[PDB]
RNA sequence: GGAACUAAUUCCGUAGGUGAACCUGCGGAAGGAUCAUUAAAGA
């Protein structure tokens, strides 16, 4: 299968991402690792991923507003300087007490760290030296902000500690101008408005108005008290005289304030998760604002009575409770996950998620409708709900719920539907026992239940339980079909399938089954998993059958052989959910862990090993019509391309044989010897090397060292892995033959003596 | 000593002056060698033989 | 330099150097070699 | 099933026992092999 992985952009330890002034390129930490991908309308790439060290975290990184390098602060007390052009560390040096916040100005060529200790430094961005260092105020170093003209002679830098204390440290002054402690909390958020006001976002709730001079002259001009801790603020050009604050609170919604009244002009949402917004990157000229959420997802909201999000992209999914397709074009997956919304994604570099959120519960099962549209939602909280499934437009509704039940929605499954779209009922079930089916309350099993699945025909349904029994009950009355006799200890998964008519069951050892309706008992019993099964999905074509397991590898099997077809092992520490795309075999998984792949089956790989079987037995036949009538270089080369010694050592037997009258061998084979391979040399002179053991094949060995002595560069036969261990062999045989050829031209003159006492006598 | 050097800087016209040089003077002396095997193969031939 | 029986499986080498491939053989030269190769094990 | 081809430790009292060549819980006994260091209110 062409299994493709899939990663989360943003993931791990909290930091705050870094975006250039225009909208294409972003920075995000996964570990260890830094994703950066641009942002370009209908194109997503990754650039690069810095490997760093695992085993470090990181504690926060940042971009210019010109990405021209990528600034991040690792675990230990060091700094790394990226070079975003040439993909190279540039420069790194240690920071003493780590510190969280780093600033960048537009300009890149200065940016400032703020130390654990409170210790702040100011590094320049081009060079990786300290312009000067700042003790600052005894406290944790919260923000700092810096303040430039692309051409001035006045640079400002604002510093926040833990406590409410501001300092405007001046770079050119070397000075610490001013303290602020109107704030009792530690100033989340600095933004210094352009001429000279300084807006301070305040922790605890109170945001506060400054003047600043370069003189010692400053006042409060106002206070704006915020139900909402001010996570980060800014000012907006937009609204003209009366510029408009941006500010971030720990609830999520973002405010835009008055600046001559306290009064919010509008509020872009309130969300029902419970969320906070990190930080935020504005564009600003470009009136782009980017709030990275506390579910961690980005939203692009534009500055002109609530704002309206112009498009949500989610960084990363902490868990994917179950895998479910949905929609009629069947490009986005649902994804069932740990928090109280449903989120959608598209099917194929970031990608943008459609997001409903119609219970607090965290979503504990998902299922949606074959034919098309449904969605359907089991969940922690006890509320279930059905989702409008239309595939035109970007609408979404919620519109059917149901009371039921005091405890969490363990699975829901729907049987059937009928030919206007609307599903006949809803079957469902517990933490506790307490098993329910609603149309639009039963018990089972003394334990929490795990899994629903129906058969396409609303006959027959099952469930599966921790205490190890599944349960066949009716679906249209309020009867018991039967019960499975029982699995080794809890059963993980329950699954239909169609041409078969088999029910499977996962458990929570590692042993598969199959089980039939007939005599309500095992038809075929599976082994060889680790942990815990968890999935088993229905395959397309009804055979090789689909087990995920808890021990990270997806296994392929056919019930009717009973063994094991294929494992697939490209996940990293588990498994927990399986989907299969209906109309073509495609398997998808779905893991604790938040990376993500696509797989699919692939006999077009056996048309690879018939043609290469067929090239051998095409080939062979030409070679054994070389081998009738001659044309020795085409016989030379089939040879050496399919490795039959014994027929290539009789072409160059014959090859010595035609060549009786510097050319060695036949002209064209001489051409044949000139291109072959690195991995050709070594061969045929290891094949060489046995020629040259016993006398009889010894000259047709040495015609042939004679060839690639004489018909290549030397320096390669240094060059080439092991050849050298072949000459170890191939010398004293030759010298051992070359006194055997020597002495038999010593016993050759006795032809010489036989003439000169014979022609003496004449 | 220097055959690693002068087979790398083979076929310089001043080097292969004096080695055709050499090789024109080198070849009148296989003249003993032409003359030690008829030396050992006739006298291992008279005392054995 | 011993002559070695080659480490790929469609080749069989010969302790005097002939090399032999498992594709060029005739099933009658299949025979006799598995034949020798049986009294050589043998003893 | 048929017929081809290719490939190649001991003991005592007491109580109980269904994996009891006997064991186990509670309390006793030795009739069982003591090396080493040792003033530190050395106020």
């Amino acid at each position: 299968y062409k299994g493709i992985s899939l990663n989360p952009i943003y993931a791990g330890s909290s930091a705050v991402a870094t975006v250039s002034e225009n909208g294409k390129i972003l920075a995000t930490p996964v570990l260890d690792e830094i994703n950066i991908i641009d942002l370009t309308p209908g194109s997503r790439k990754i650039l690069h991923k810095i490997s760093n060290e695992d085993e470090q975290e990181i504690t926060a990184l940042k971009l210019t507003p010109d990405g021209q390098y990528l600034t991040y602060v690792s675990q230990a007390q060091l700094l790394k300087i990226f070079h975003l052009k040439t993909g190279k560390v540039v420069r790194s040096m240690k920071i003493s007490s780590p510190s969280y916040i780093l600033d960048a100005d537009s300009t890149s060529t200065l940016l400032a760290v703020g130390g654990t200790d409170g210790s702040i430094i100011v590094v320049d961005i081009e060079n990786g030296y300290i312009t000067h260092s700042f003790k600052g105020h005894g406290g944790t170093i919260s923000s700092l902000k810096f303040y430039g003209q692309l051409n001035s002679k006045i640079w400002l830098l604002a510093s926040g500690d833990t406590n409410g204390m501001v300092k405007v440290w001046d770079l050119v002054k070397r000075k610490c101008l001013h303290t602020l402690q109107e704030h009792t909390s530690a100033v989340r958020g600095l933004d210094i408005i352009e001429v000279l006001n300084l807006l301070s976002g305040g922790r605890d709730d109170i945001i506060n108005l400054w003047d600043f001079n370069m003189k010692k002259k400053c006042k409060l001009l106002k206070t704006l008290p915020v139900n909402q801790q001010v996570e980060s603020c800014g000012f907006l050009k937009d609204g003209d005289g009366k510029r408009i604050i941006y500010t971030a609170g720990g609830d999520a919604i973002f405010q835009l304030i008055d600046s001559e009244s306290g009064s919010v002009l509008k509020r872009t949402n309130k969300p029902i998760e419970e969320l906070f917004i990190i930080g935020v990157l504005p564009i600003l000229s470009n009136s782009q604002m980017f709030l990275v959420l506390s579910d961690q997802t980005l939203q692009l909201i534009n500055v002109e009575d609530t704002i309206q999000v112009t498009s949500s992209i989610a960084g990363n999914h902490g868990i994917i409770a179950d895998m479910r397709y949905v929609g009629p074009e069947l490009n986005k997956l649902a994804l069932a996950t740990n928090s109280p919304s449903l989120r959608i994604i598209p099917v194929p570099l970031p990608l943008d998620v459609e997001i409903y959120e119609g219970h607090e519960d965290l979503l504990n099962s998902l299922d949606a409708t074959e034919d098309g549209l449904w969605i359907a939602t089991a969940s922690k909280d006890n509320t279930a709900i059905v989702w409008r499934y239309n595939e035109n437009s970007c609408k979404f509704d919620i519109y059917a719920k149901y009371i039921g039940h005091s405890a969490a929605v363990t699975a829901v499954g729907l049987p059937n539907i009928v030919s206007k779209g609307y599903p006949e009922f809803l079957l469902t079930a517990s933490n506790d026992l307490t098993i329910k089916k609603w149309i639009i309350t039963r018990h089972a099993h003394e334990k929490d239940i795990n899994a629903l699945s129906v058969s396409p025909n609303d006959s027959i349904f099952a469930t599966a339980s921790y205490d190890k029994t599944c349960k066949i009950w009716n679906l249209e009355n309020g009867e018991l079909e039967a019960t499975l006799a029982n699995h080794k200890r809890g059963l993980w998964d329950v699954s239909f399938c169609q041409y078969d008519k088999l029910l499977a069951t996962s458990s929570g050892d590692k042993t598969v089954k199959i089980w039939s309706l007939d005599t309500f008992s095992v038809m075929k019993t599976l082994e060889g998993h680790t942990n815990a099964v968890q999935r088993c999905s229905f395959i397309n074509k009804q055979k090789q059958l689909i087990s995920c397991g808890a021990d990270g590898l997806i296994k392929i099997w056919d019930c009717s052989s009973g063994e094991c077809l294929k494992t697939l092992d490209g996940h990293n520490n588990r498994l927990w959910a399986l989907s299969t795309m209906n109309d073509g075999d495609m398997i998808v998984s779905a893991d604790a862990d938040g990376v993500f792949q696509f797989w699919k089956d692939c006999e077009q790989e056996i048309e690879e090993e018939q043609e290469k079987a067929k090239l051998q037995v095409e080939q062979e036949q030409s070679l054994q019509n070389y081998m009738s009538k001659g044309d020795w270089t085409n016989a030379f080369l089939l040879a050496m391309t399919l490795d039959h010694p014994m027929r290539l050592f009789n072409v160059l037997k014959r090859a010595l044989g035609e060549s009786r009258s510097e050319v060695i061998f036949n002209e064209e084979l001489d051409q044949a010897i000139s291109i072959l391979n690195d991995e050709q040399l070594i061969l045929l002179m290891k094949r060489c090397r046995d020629w040259n053991t016993n006398a009889k094949t010894h000259t047709i060995a040495q015609r042939t060292i004679r060839c690639i002595l004489m018909h290549h560069n030397i320096a390669k036969l240094s060059e080439i892995p092991g050849m050298v261990k072949i000459v170890d062999a191939i010398i004293p045989y030759t010298q051992r033959h070359f006194t055997r050829v020597d002495n038999l031209v010593e016993q050759s003159y006795i032809l010489d003596y036989a003439l000169v006492e014979m022609d003496k006598l004449f | 000593a220097h055959g690693d050097v002068i087979h790398a800087n083979n076929k310089n016209q001043d080097i292969a002056s004096a080695l055709q040089n050499w090789e024109d003077v080198h070849k009148k002396e296989d003249r003993l060698d032409d003359l030690v095997k008829f030396c050992m193969g006739v006298a291992a031939f008279v005392t054995t033989a | 330099y011993n002559v070695g029986k080659a480490e790929k499986d469609g080749e069989i080498r010969l302790k005097n150097g002939v090399a032999m491939s498992k594709e060029e053989l005739t099933r009658e030269d299949k025979n006799r070699l598995r034949r020798a190769l049986k009294r050589k094990r043998s003893k």
